[PDB]
């Protein structure tokens, strides 16, 4: 509730920007965990890091 | 800030310079906690509602 | 040329540009390398008896209503299949009964008829995992009996590795190690009782595996060689086709997912493809990898482009609506109405109303709005979970009023009513609960509560309580 | 809340099913309503005034 | 109450000290029944309940159960300003 996704009236949501930045960090994080699970080539895990 | 308002200022030269003419409507809007307490204190209104 | 740039895209483009593409015969060479690795690891698995034991146990599990056959084995290179299982049982038990000699060759023939047996990815990978874990448990006793002696006993690796390797199980390197009369001779005695039980668990592992130490080590070392070579080949080919991935990933440029997210999830799909490229069929690689790379990029964009994620099937439905609406707009002249999409699609026309109602991207709460000293939208979204202080004041006032009222009743009735309703206590008790606490049946407490309520209705009383109803 | 179940039971009232969300003239303002207009979405039954 | 503000670097162990649970997935809400979708950035399990004194699975809905983490969906029924 300091980075809210409050729905402004009209069915439209009105998110913050930190939801975007965290969502991106966590996506790239989860993807890097996968790229280390598949035992990937080096250049791909370097790109992901 | 709560308890605050603004409107256009004007002259009013009858005033002593320890007072400012302040409109009835703004004053009744700003002073509603005080009015509610006063009314239920003098008993003119049973409950706060 | 290393620095001078803070872009990650360039730092990826350069590193992928250093590597050069592949020739068709080049790709065939890499594929043959991968087959070599996989066949080497399958042979290394074949020289392991428990590699057969696990499959036998699993088939029984599928026989015993514990899995599926199709998802216990990936067919064979089901009556033919099952007679092959029984033949596996027969050759397994005969090689086990021939422990005396030719059993080298019998294990060879057993594992070679097993090589015609095709497994599930879980099956073979878990066999490899079990062999890895067994080698790890062997290396456990290894690192113990090595660290107990060269690190704790001050034994040279010259006179340790020379004899520690070669038997590893008996005492000829153990009682005769001290029988060499060395400075580490009298120093092994403190741990020789522990090293002996370390060899005890090592002997247990040898009993468990059905093979020695050195032969098992040759097997799984060849196995690890083959796997590392396969990984080397797959690294080679994927580094070849990173360019293909950038080519296919250009086109999804601005559908909400950053560019390197697209090229990275394309690469993950590409690894998926290289794990399944089949050159025997003889089609050029790019033709086959393109399906996987587009599937990966699109599954990605559907799964992680919205802030409020919507499932894959729903995004496919929305793309269908938008594409048919684009057609209807180029055709009907104007923009089609949400009932005509019902006729051009196959929708109840309320499913399309819901699908259109699925909200678009949330307006970033820092949208600039004019105006009045540069205020963003976030300044305008009030708080709704709050309760306005007049209702808080009036809750307090009603609390005080009901207290002063219930004081007017009798003490027992006031308590039965403070307990029947949740007034001034943590929970609101059942009438039977209050009865058991007061030692009376429910009907009596019901009449008591009704008596109190009826008395509270009584005008000359409850004037203020009536005043707490605003309508 | 407690004391509200008490009040409601005492005065035999059934709590409302639906919430007031009317449109009301903003505070202070007078006027004479010179025109009303109702926009009914396609597929919703037009009331009397529409 | 207090009399000075200290500022220093936050450690891994401290950062796990403030926190109530890892945020594993990026989902925010469920787009159809707008629930905090566990366990993403607005996780009812991790950051608290959405309405005061009500679990998320609806099982517990009263101040009789203040403090009880549900069994079904694990949302500590507490004031929703703990969400903050
Ligand atoms: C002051 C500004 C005009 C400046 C020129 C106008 C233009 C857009 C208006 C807002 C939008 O409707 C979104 C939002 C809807 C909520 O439900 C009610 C509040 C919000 C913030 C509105 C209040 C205000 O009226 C706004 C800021
Ligand atoms: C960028 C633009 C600045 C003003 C020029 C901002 C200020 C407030 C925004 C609107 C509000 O959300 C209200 C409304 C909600 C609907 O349901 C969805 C769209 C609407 C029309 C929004 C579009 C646009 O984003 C507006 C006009
Ligand atoms: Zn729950």
């Amino acid at each position: 509730d300091l980075r809210p996704l409050v729905p402004l009236d009209g069915g439209r949501f009105a998110t913050s920007d930190l939801n975007d930045l965290y969502r991106r960090v966590i996506n790239r994080n989860n993807r890097l965990k996968r790229l280390l699970d598949l035992a990937a080539p080096d250049i791909i895990v370097r790109n992901e890091k | 800030v709560d308890y605050s308002g603004r409107s256009v200022i004007t002259v009013g030269p009858y005033l002593r310079l320890h007072q400012c003419g302040l409109p009835k409507k703004m004053a009744l809007e700003l002073f509603k906690p005080f009015i509610y307490g006063k009314l239920e204190l003098r008993g003119l209104a049973t409950t706060i509602k | 040329e290393i620095g001078r740039t803070t872009d990650p895209v360039r730092m990826y483009m350069r590193e992928m540009g250093t590597v050069e593409l592949l020739t068709r015969e080049g790709e065939i060479d890499i594929a043959k390398r991968i087959e070599d690795g996989i066949n080497q690891v399958q042979c290394s698995v074949a020289e392991y008896p428990e590699a057969i034991t696990y499959l036998l146990e699993q088939y029984d599990r599928v026989e015993a209503e514990e899995a599926r056959l199709s998802d216990l084995i990936t067919g064979f290179v089901p009556e033919l299949a099952r007679e092959k299982f029984a033949e596996l049982r027969a050759q397994y038990v005969v090689t086990r009964d021939t422990i005396k000699a030719t059993a080298q060759e019998e294990i060879l023939k057993l594992s070679e008829v097993f090589k015609q047996f095709r497994l599930v990815p879980k099956q073979f990978d878990y066999l490899v995992n079990s062999m890895r874990v067994m080698m790890d448990r062997v290396r456990t006793q290894e690192r113990l009996i090595m660290k107990l002696c060269v690190e704790q006993c001050k034994m040279p690796k010259k006179n340790f590795i020379t004899l520690f390797t070669g038997n590893e199980t008996s005492d000829t390197w153990f009682n005769a190690a001290i029988a060499m009369n060395k400075p580490w001779s009298e120093k092994l005695h403190d741990v020789s009782e522990e090293v002996h039980r370390a060899l005890q668990k090592l002997q247990q592992i040898e009993e468990e595996t059905g093979l020695t130490i050195e032969q098992v080590k040759d097997i799984n070392r060849r196995m690890s060689i083959g796997e590392a070579k396969a990984r080397r080949a797959k690294k080679e080919m994927v580094e070849a086709n990173l360019r293909l991935v950038i080519s296919i990933a250009k086109k999804y440029t601005n559908r909400g997912l950053q560019f390197l997210d697209l090229i990275q999830e394309g690469n993950i799909g590409l690894m998926k493809a290289v794990d399944k490229f089949e050159y025997r069929r003889g089609y050029k690689f790019s033709t086959y990898a393109t399906w996987w790379i587009r599937q990966a990029i699109t599954r990605s964009i559907a799964d992680q482009a919205r802030t409020i994620r919507i499932p894959v099937h729903m995004i496919e439905t929305i793309n269908k609506l938008n594409r048919i609406s684009r057609q209807m707009l180029q055709e009907m002249g104007r923009e089609p109405t949400p009932e005509e999409l019902a006729e051009r699609m196959l929708m109840p026309e309320d499913k399309i109303r819901k699908v259109l109602k699925i909200a678009k991207e949330p307006i970033s709460m820092e949208t600039p709005i004019g105006d009045d000293e540069d205020s963003h939208l976030g300044d305008f979204i009030e708080d709704t979970t709050l309760e306005l202080p007049l209702d808080s004041a009036t809750t307090e006032s009603l609390r005080a009023a009901t207290h002063d009222v219930l004081a007017g009743l009798t003490a027992r009735e006031a308590k039965v009513l403070r307990m029947r309703f949740g007034i001034d206590m943590n929970t609101d008790y059942t009438l039977e609960e209050v009865g058991k606490q007061f030692d009376v049946t429910r009907e009596r407490i019901r009449q008591i509560e009704a008596k109190a309520l009826r008395k509270l209705r009584h005008p000359s009383r409850s004037e203020v309580l009536r005043s707490f109803l605003d309508d | 809340t407690p004391e509200e179940k008490l009040l409601r039971a005492i005065f035999g009232e059934k709590a409302s099913d639906v919430k007031d969300s009317s449109l009301r003239v903003p505070n202070g303002v007078s006027g004479t309503v010179i025109d009303v207009q109702v926009f009914t979405r396609d597929g919703v039954e037009k009331d009397k005034r529409a | 109450e207090f009399d000075a503000i200290k500022i220093a670097l936050a450690s891994p162990d401290m950062i796990r000290s403030w926190s109530f649970g890892e945020v594993k997935k990026p989902e925010t809400i469920n787009y159809r029944t707008f629930k905090p979708e566990r366990d993403g950035l607005f996780c009812a399990r991790i950051f608290g309940p959405v309405k005061d004194y009500e679990c998320l699975c609806g099982k517990y809905k009263r101040l009789k159960h203040r403090g009880v983490i549900c069994e079904k969906c694990g949302v500590e029924v507490t004031q929703t300003k703990v969400r903050r």
